[PDB]
Formats: C-alpha cells, structure tokens, sequence
C-alpha cells in the first residue's frame, strides 16, 4: 500500500469520463 | 506477459474497460457487458467504489488510495487504475502498467497504449489510485466465446445460394481468363496472315463469351444482394427481440442512441461475414489460377507483378493506422461543432437577450477552423496514399512493357503473348488487391461482432425469476413492505429500511420531498427492479413467487410524463390487448372524458397522432393515459403527479375517474401538492428515503410532526 | 401556359409552395421563404386562412370554398388549391390544374406532377378548395435573383489558385497524351528492328514523363482540396452569421434541424460550383484535344467511340430519374423505421408494463421488411444500370479491336497505331463520362443554392427598425400598454385589447391561466416581437423609438426552462459581456447562492459544464440564471415560474435575490401559484388574453371577482 | 364561385403538414 487511504464516500465521489461520438 | 488494452464500445464505460483490461492481463477474459453490469455503469459514469466492489466480487484484493504526487515508491504493484483528466474537460479512467525512471506506460482504453513524461501525467491526472492483486479466490479462465462463429450460424440455412454464387463467380472467372486471349489470336494469327472469314467468326465467338460473362455477373449480383439483405434482416431482428426481453436495469444503465448504434453495428457485422464467406471462396482460387497462368506465360514478368502487389500491400498496411487515427479525430471535432451549433440555436432567445451574437460566431468559426484542419490532415494522408499507389501501378505497367519487349526482342515469347499477359494482370491483381483490402473491414467487423454478441449473451428478465403462480391466482389483498432497501447502481441507497401497510380497496397517498424516491417506490411495487435488502408482500405472498405476466397485467401505472406511440387513437388506446371489443373502449373512453376532444378529431377512433402526441395537449394526453389504465381493469391503480403543472382542470377529471373505478381495488396517489391528497385515507411521508410518520391527515396534523411544518409551509 | 410545380425545401411548408406555384403559373416569381413569411407557416402547419390572406395580400381575388363531391361543374376558376390526405396519415395541400372528363391533373408540391382518377382523388381529398384569380392589383414580375451567380462571388478572390489548377490539369493532360504513344514506339519501331540502346533510353524517357505527370496530379490534388475547404468555410460562416441577425419570428416559424440542414447542404453547393467550374475549364478542352487526336488517327474507330459515348449518355439520362425516385422512397421508409425504433425504446416501461413485447416486434419486423423491399428495388435498378453500361463498354472494346484489326489487315493504319488508339480512348471517354455524370449534381446543387439563398435574402432584425436613442438615454420609468393585440402567425390572437400600468420600482405580479399568453407578454416587453394593433410606452416613449441594444442590455428575463451552454462556469456566468472583473462576478454569484455548490465542483470556477448543464441539478442551474441576470444590473427584472415544479427551496433564494436587488428597478413576476405573489404590490389577472381586474391582493379579494373564485379554488 | 362557402374560423381550422 504505502499511500494516503480514502473513505468509502470519497470512492463514491470519484467519477468516470464520457467521450464525444457520432449520433 | 505483454500489455493488454480493452477498447470502449460505448462512451460512458471507462472504468469497466480498465478492470476488464487488468482482468485479461492476469489471465481472466470476461464479457465487458457483464463487467459493465457488475460495476453498475450509470449514464453519468462509473464510481471508483463501483470498480473496487466489482474487483472485490471477482476475487481481486484491491483498495482505493488517494493519489500521492510521489508515486515513485517501489512497493506499489502495477498494473494500477489512476483517474486522469482529458484536457481539463471531463474526468477519465486510465490503466497504469509500468512507471519507469521518468516515462509512465498508460494503456488508455479510450485510445490504445500511450507513454507520458512523469511531470506531464502528474499535471493531467486528478490522482485517484485503485490498487488490485489476486488473493486465492481469483481463478484464470476464458468466459467470453467467439461471437463471429456464433453469427456464422445464419449462413447455415443459405447453403444453396452461397454454392450457387460460388459456381457463378468461378464460371465468370473461367470465361474471363478464356476471353482475355482475344488480343493474342488477333495480333499473332489473324492480322499476320490477314484471314477475314476466321476474324469475323472469332470476333463473334469472343463477343458471345463476353455476353454470357456479363449475364453470370448480373445473376451473381442479384443472389449476393438477396443473401446480404436476408442475413442483415435476420441479425437486426434477432438483436431487437433480445433487447426487449432484458430487465429495466439494462435500459436505466444505457442511453437511447447507445442501443440503436447496435443496429448500424449489426449492418456492419453482416457485411464482414458476407465478404469473408464470398471473397475467400471465389478470390483465393481466382488469384491462384491467374498466378499459375502468368507463371506459365513468363517467370520474370510474374515476379515483377509479384513485387508490384508486395509494394502495394506494404503501402496500404503502413497507411492503414494513421488514416483511422485521423478519421476518429475528425469525427470527434465534427461532433463538437454540430453539438455547439445545436446548443447555439436552441437558446437564441438568451444570445439575442444578452447581445452575444459576435462571441458565439467567433466561437463557431474557431470550431469550423478546427474541423477544416482535421479534414485537411486526413485529405493529405489520402493524397499521399493515392500518389504512392499511383507511382507503383504506373511504373509497374511501364517496366512490365519494357521487360516484355526486351524478352520478345530476345525471342523468349511472341508479340501478342505480352498483350495477353498485360490482359491477364486484370484477373491476377484485382483478386489479391480485394484480398489485401479486407483486413481493415475484418478488424472493425470483429469489434462490431463482440460489441453486439456481448449484449446477446446477457440474461433475459424471464430467466432471472422462479415462481409458483398456481398457489396464488388473485392479487387483491393488503400490500406491505418489510425492511425494503434500494440502490439504482452501486451508489448511495435511495430507500433505506422501510415498513408500509396498504389495506385492500382504500385510496392511500404517498407524499414526499424527493420525486426520484417517490416514483422509484411505485416502479419497485410493479417488480421492474428487485430490492437487495427487505421484501414486499401482496396478500401474504412474496412478489418474487407471483407470475411476472399477471403482476404487470393486474397493476396500472399512470405517470404525468405519459408516452404516446404514432398510430390510430383507437389502436393506441388498447395497445398490448388485441381482440378487445370497441363497446368496452367507448365505455372506458367516457371515464377519461376522451370523447370531448375525440369527436373534434377527423376520425373518432382512427385519428392519426404526431410523434409523442405533438398535436395533443397535456390535459387531453393524460386522459388517453387514464383511458389506457381503466381499460386494463386492474387490482392496483398507481397515479403520479410527479414533474407536473397541476392546472386543476385535470384534477376534476382524475376525481371523476377515481369515483368511476367502482370496485374494491387499491389506488396509490403520489402528488407533492398537499391540497389534492387531504381527502385520502392514509398519507405516507417519504423523507430522505425513510417513512417517518403514517396515518390520516387529521391525526398527522394533530401529532404536529414534519407533515405539520410542510402543511404550514404550504399555507 | 405549361404547368409549373414548386418543390418543398422544408417539410412543413405545403400551402406556401402551392400559392408560389400558382403565383409562378400566372407569371409572378417570388422567393418561397418570403411567401412562407407572408402565409405564416408555423411548426404545426399552414392554415387555409393564412393562404387566403397571403393570396389577398399579393392582389389575387380568392375565397375558401367547402369542397363539393360534384366538382365536375365547369364555372369554378382553375387552377384551385384543394387539401388532400396522404394515405390517411397527415393533412396535405396540393394544386389542381385541369379536372378532365374523369382524370384530374394535380401538380403535387411533395412529388412533381401526378394525375388521379376522379373516384380515387375524391376518396383521398378531405375537400377544402381555395379559388384564386388576379384582380387588377396583381402584376407580373421576377423578384427572385439567381443565387448560383451570387455564390460564384467567393470564386473572385481565388483567381490565382483556379488558374494554377487549370494550368496543372492542362499540362497533366498534355503529358498524358504524350505518354500514351509508348506502345506504338514499342511495337512499330523498337521490337521490329530489335534496338536495345534506344529501348533503354525511350523506357526511361516515358518513365520520367509519368513521374512528372503524377507530381502535377499531387500538386493539383492539394490545390483543389485547399480551394474546396476555403469556399466551404466562407459559405457556411456567411450563412450562420445571417441566421443570427434574423428576428425571433424566423426561429418560432422553423425547427432546429430545419436550420442546420442548410449547413449540411452548404457543402454540396460549394462542391457543385467548385467541381462544375473546374470540369468545364479542364474537360471541355481535354475531350476536344482527345477527340481531334482520335479523328486524326482513324475516322471509323472515332465514330464507333462516339456511339459508345452516345449510348452511355442515353442509358444514364433514362435511368437518372427512377434511381432518385427509389432513393427518396428508401429515405422515407428508413426515417419511419428509425422513428419507430426510438419511439419503441423511449417507452419500454409502458411496453413492459402492458406486456406488448410481441406486438412492437411484429410492428418493427413489418417496417424492416418495407425497408428491405425499397432497398431491393433500388439495388435492382443499380444492377440493371451497371449491367447495361457493362454491355456497352465491353462490346465497344471488342468491336473497336475487331474494326481496328480489319483496318490494319486492309493496310489503312499500322499495328501499334491501334494500341495507341486503344490507349488514347482512356483520355477521350473519361472527360465526356465526367461531363455527362455532372447533370444530377448541378440539378441538386441549383435546388440547394435556391434553398440557401432564399434565407440569405431575408430582412435582418436591425434593418426592420428606425430609432431615436439620443432623445431617451435611460429606461427607468412607468411601463404601460395601449390596446396591445398580438398573434404569433395568422391564427387566433393570443392577446386582445390590453391596458397595463407598471409604476417604477414596485414588484408587480402578472398571474393567469394560459402560460403561453403570460410568457408571450414578457417576450413582447423586450421587443423580440412587435404587436400589430396597440403600442407599449416606457417612461412616455414608444419602445420602437428606443435602441434595440440598450433595451435588451437593460432588461433581464429569468425563465424556469433556463439554457446553459457547455463551457467554464465563470465564462458561462458572464456570457456576452467581456472585460468583466471577477470581483463583480463573485459578488453577484453570492446573491444567487452559487458558491455553496460552486465550491463542491472539482475546479472552483473553471469547471467544464456538461451539455445543457446535464451534471448540474435543476435548482443549481436556476441559481446560475439569477446570477447571470443580476450581473447585467438591469432596470427591469422579468421572473418566470412557468412550466415549473416550485420545490419551495428556490423561492427563499429568489426572495434573497429580490431583496438583494437594492435599487429603484422594476420586478415583473409571472407565477401561476397564488401563494408566492400575495406579498406583491399590483396583481394583474390574464384571462383568455384579456386583463379583467387589476390592483392589490386585499382589494382584488375584497372586490370578489374571478381572482376570488381562483383563490377559493386554491384553498 | 358556385360552391359551398366557409367561415373565417373553418379557414383557420384547415391545416397543411399537420394532423
């Protein structure tokens, strides 16, 4: 490990990226 | 172990691809649609908790670490997932493989594999690390199957057509190679000795051969068209049917266009399987027969023709990647422009109101300039490819004529033989050109096949349930909830521990603050979703034991955001239930007060309506919804006033309907306005996904709870 | 006088085309966009009253007649406008030209000209006749200009590039014709006498000629790309700028996609003019030079080659129309399928709820089968065209070789001369093929040119006004309305005779029943539209005399359906006003309570917002609207609670803002709920586009008017 | 003329490109 650990809320706060495409 | 990167089939699924990529890296190939379902990829995006839960479910021992600027510490096992930021626009998930002295290897699921300088990446990334490691429970396997072979099944019934196309193509080729020897017979025999009768006969002979050749081409062209359409129809319809059988979870997860992109995908996969079936069958032999004939004619000229093909092969293969990279970069920059134009047009009221007509134009111009730049770069690559293919083809033609004439002068071959060789190149180069121009199609096809097949492997709604319908035929009874917790994906639970009690044939009202939790509690009761913790009892029997068909057929759900499909009003009113007599429909229609606006229609019952009832006003629309509901003759009637105006002209007609019910059937109303529900028997208050207080209006006001404060805040 | 038919450029404009067609028939050519503006073509459709008014405005004496089944009666003016029904789906307008004994000639603006049997048409049509006749005031003219010549203006600055492309193409052709004589020199001279040194020299000579030819092609290809992009950018940006300068009337009339279709056809205009200009320049000479060279070589073989071109010309010209008819029919049937799929996907909740999974599939299958049938018919026509072109080309090649050999045997030309002739066909057929394959592009180009140019000829918003801004600098004063009637198009007037009186620096409320008339009365005050009957006075000065710039800059309009463009929050908050200090923005931001959610965004102020603030909550989005409004520091603040939820968490923040205004500036609130407005000074009741009663709450309740009944209906 | 007359309302009732 040897890194700054986070709470279960902060894990729920991190969000993934969309991208643009044809429609 | 070499670095593995999983590509994004959809736009939203970023973290799912990263977890799948690491899962593959350690040696566990799993369907990406299943991992998407595990991680709980909502339309918004993927929560790191969702990834950690999904990893922990696969048996990977993993933790979510706040990124440290000093990531140079030895004991931080890779591969690790770190969420970067794409050019300060959107959050993105990316897979770290090896942090070297200063270069970081990152197998970006958005775009292949890339390597960033420590300082650059460190500027790009938010920093949110997810460290994974297999801990005994993890097992190596291969759970995905080759869907390209699964989709080959539709070619089994059309054996005759394929074989007929194969014979037609073979015989076309044979008449082609036979027909190409005309110039030889012309220059060598006929013109030398100046024979006329023979010339006149041979000319007609080759003319008739060509007329039979173009006739076989015509016949083949018709059969390949019919085969193509047939497989295209089969795949498209097979996919569509499977999608409808999936649970609401699938449709909540994805967007609309995200599902229909699959139809265009299906159109592209069909093309590839058809091409692969035919080309390999009719070109791998055609090229060989041609090559043999050339090798027989002259060795030197054949080996020159081989070099021409080899060089063409190398030029196409080296230019294949950058064109696709430029193409993707154009489609991105074009999608932003068209999005900007729509955004600019939708709110011209605002732009006009603020006098920002100059800035939006300057903004649009910059986005057009960007598209022009991207277009030009792709154009330049096509020009470069075209030019080099041009050089090879032309110099190939000239050098073959040079070598030919040299070999003729030396007396190796005759004159006309060179022209016959020049003619046969048409039947040798074309096949191998077509064979080399297939690799990009196959690659994008296998992508499409996997993209489509992953959805076809998902477990249908019917298969996820086991029932005991013969034990309870009727629904009618007391509806109660026990400890019913609910969460849409892997996020904050919308409903915590809940306890309800709905007695048979009483107008019970559910009021609250959050519209989502309120509408969710209805959608749950119909068993669209299933609560993780708790259960729901109708008449002292678990809903999970009752038939899906009966449940949905016996419960009416009237939403304020009603949907109307383009058809005839009459047919639209009784959708899903055929062999329904008009005499019922007209009796039901009255209860909604359909008639009043129905009579003003050109056709009473057969009037055609605009997409999403564009020509129909909201007040009339909902009456079509109530008419649809009352036609069902249900045991539970679930009303909604959620995301409504409440004009107070419809409330009277709703009361007229609710009085018109005239049965011992339960009515559940979900209206945020307290003025409408005061007359109801039991008013349940939903507060932060918890029922706080329950009972009659008078009792709730008398108790002076949260309801009293809300009612005093009303008036 | 021959029958004239005007085509539909947009979907909705049916009656406009019919009136324009008759207007042309009598000999008055007028821009269709102007007639669209005259008739008042709303997004719904065209009212026959709108057509009659538009006709009466042109000076045509016309009347609306209820269709009589007996229309074979002589003395009814022809032609006449009769509204038919397209396959019992939508209402359509069509132009009757001549009712013969049993056949009726109808020049359908949807699809060219058609002739129906009396009994058939009589079944199709609703029957609603509009009979027109010129009555002195009508005058023959030509008011449309050729927009194809107007768009040629952008080719004036790029003279050098065009001339450079022309020289490059000319010199390419010259080296082409020079390079095509290799086979002659090979077969006639070099191979006969078996010269090696000369062969080795000539081979290199022709090789170097080809290398210079492909280099000129490369240089031309770059210049034609640059020219194309440059004109494409110019036209697209010229159109976009003009659209923004048009009044709100233009944007109310048309849809979104209806405006961007012009952007998509700007490409094909440019593409057509650019291609056509270059083709005529470089092919009409190339074909002539080629033809001369062939006519010099041998007359018989040239006249055979002429017949080949003639037959190809006839086959393409005869097949040009049905392909376009099939193409249109496919695009229709495809548009219905994709619409049906979206409709089916949007409301799967309903389909699942009703268990109608079978019917929707059967419906979709029938729509796929329809598309397959249409696709197959177009495929068949392409196969037929391909085959016949195949026959001509191949028989042409064989018969030329036959005739050639015959002429060689007779000793008219040498051997190699025939192969040189066969080589030169490449440089004779290609130009005339390319020249014949241009007529469909030109025809669709002239359509697009007119479609685009008609919009570019519309009168901009600025030009429709004359002002006196130096006479009144400030706005601040009593706002009053005098006899202000208003109608959107040529339909029922939304507002009849109105009289208002808004005193300076008082929170006046406008409540009503119809949301449209309420929001219209705000949009009118800003002078987006102009009322036909009545006028509006600010500070005892007509709005028509005040500067448009100052009016829109000094009035803030806060709608509940707020729009947010994708950018940085900070930039998005102060759109239209640059050189604005952050110190103001942060002071304004506080008043809306932006900070509270702004601090929790990943980046404080430079957060990249999602399309239409999708990620941002509705409540959050509103606060940005108020922050945008308060930044303006206006003299009038127009609020809207129209088509709202009113969660009652925002009302507090609206009150916080309205108290925070802290000036002698007028606030106009438009909230349907009476609970919010009770505290206001003067409550105006809008009833059926009429102000019935005005004054304070207490006085209005004390008077016991319509307000009392509504207030008692509230609680 | 010689046809059944219409009211200015029913002229406003007839629609083109609508349902």
């Amino acid at each position: 490990n040897i890194g700054r650990e986070l709470t279960d809320e902060e894990l729920m706060e991190m969000t993934g990226g969309s991208t643009f495409s044809i429609q | 172990k070499k670095y593995v990167c999983v590509r994004q089939y959809d736009l939203t699924d970023a973290g799912a691809a990263c977890l799948s990529s690491i899962a593959q890296y350690y040696g566990l190939k799993m369907s990406l649609a299943k991992i998407r379902e595990m991680t709980g990829t909502d339309t918004q995006g993927t929560n790191a908790y969702g990834l950690i839960h999904a990893a922990k479910q696969l048996g990977f021992s993993a933790k979510g670490v706040k990124a440290s600027k000093e990531d140079l510490l030895k004991d931080f096992r890779l591969p690790a997932i770190a969420n970067v930021i794409v050019d300060n626009r959107l959050a993105h998930f990316v897979v770290i493989y090896s942090i070297k002295n200063r270069i970081i290897t990152v197998a970006d699921p958005g775009k292949g594999i890339v390597r960033y300088s420590m300082d650059d990446f460190c500027s790009i990334w938010t920093g949110g690390l997810v460290l994974l490691e297999p801990g005994e429970a993890f097992q190596k396997g291969d759970y995905t199957q080759n869907m390209m072979v699964k989709f080959a099944g539709f070619l089994k019934p059309l054996k005759k057509t394929v074989l007929c196309i194969f014979l037609a193509s073979l015989l076309y080729t044979a008449l082609g190679i036979a027909g190409s020897f005309y110039i030889k017979f012309l220059f060598d025999d006929l013109i030398k000795f100046e024979k006329l009768n023979d010339l006149h006969i041979i000319s007609a002979g080759f003319a008739v051969i060509f007329l039979l050749q173009i006739f076989l081409n015509y016949y083949r062209s018709i059969l390949v068209t019919k085969l193509g359409m047939s497989i295209d129809k089969s795949i498209m319809m097979e996919y569509y049917s499977h999608v409808l059988k999936l649970p609401m979870n699938f449709f909540n997860s994805r967007k609309v266009g995200e599902i229909i992109s699959r139809f265009m995908d299906a159109s592209k996969i069909r093309q590839a399987i058809s091409g692969a079936t035919l080309t390999i069958m009719i070109d791998t032999i055609m090229a060989v027969i041609g090559g043999i004939l050339l090798y027989i004619q002259n060795s030197s000229l054949f080996f020159i023709s081989f070099i021409i093909i080899l060089l063409y092969g190398i030029i196409v293969t080296v230019f294949n990647k950058p064109i696709q990279n430029a193409n993707r970069q154009i489609m991105e920059d074009n999608a932003k422009l068209t999005s900007a134009l729509v955004e600019s047009v939708k709110g011209i009221e605002t732009i006009k109101s603020f006098g920002a007509e100059e800035q939006t134009e300057k903004s649009t111009r910059d986005k057009i300039e960007t598209v022009m730049k991207s277009s030009f770069k792709e154009g330049m690559l096509y020009i470069n490819l075209s030019s080099l293919t041009g050089i090879v083809a032309g110099l190939g033609g000239i050098v073959i004529l040079w070598a030919g004439a040299y070999n003729v002068i030396k007396g190796n071959m005759s004159g006309g033989q060179l022209l016959a060789f020049n003619a046969l190149l048409a039947y040798f180069l074309t096949p191998v050109k077509n064979l080399i121009d297939l690799q990009p199609l196959i690659q994008t096809a296998v992508v499409a096949s996997n993209r489509l097949g992953e959805i076809l492997e998902l477990a249908t709604e019917k298969e996820l349930r086991e029932d005991s319908d013969d034990f309870v035929i009727s629904l009618k009874g007391d509806i109660e909830f026990r400890n019913v917790d609910f969460r849409y994906g892997l996020r904050k639970p919308v409903l915590k521990n809940i306890n309800l009690t709905i007695p048979k044939g009483k107008t019970v009202a559910i009021v609250g603050e959050s519209g989502s939790g309120k509408t969710t509690l209805a959608k749950l009761l119909m068993n669209f979703y299933s609560p993780e913790k708790g259960d729901i009892l109708i008449n002292g029997h678990s809903i999970k034991n009752i038939s899906l068909e009966l449940i949905r057929k016996k419960i009416a759900f009237v939403s304020q955001d009603v949907f109307i499909f383009s058809g005839t009003v009459k047919e639209n009113l009784c959708l899903g239930n055929e062999n329904v007599d008009m005499d019922e429909i007209i009796k039901a229609a009255k209860m909604a007060n359909a008639h009043d606006f129905i009579e003003k229609l050109p056709l009473k019952y057969d009037t055609f309506l605009n997409e999403s009832g564009a020509n129909l006003s909201e007040g009339q629309k909902q009456r079509l919804a109530i008419a649809r509901a009352l036609l069902k003759k249900p045991d539970i009637l679930i009303l909604d006033e959620a995301t409504s105006n409440l004009d107070s002209i419809t409330e009277n007609h709703i009361k007229d309907a609710i009085y018109g019910l005239e049965d011992d059937v339960t009515v559940i109303i979900i209206a945020h306005r307290l003025s409408t529900i005061v007359n109801c028997d039991k008013i349940y208050l939903l507060k932060d996904g918890e029922i706080v207080e329950s009972g009659s209006h008078t009792e709730l006001i008398a108790l002076k709870g949260c309801y009293f404060k809300m009612w005093k805040q009303t008036e």
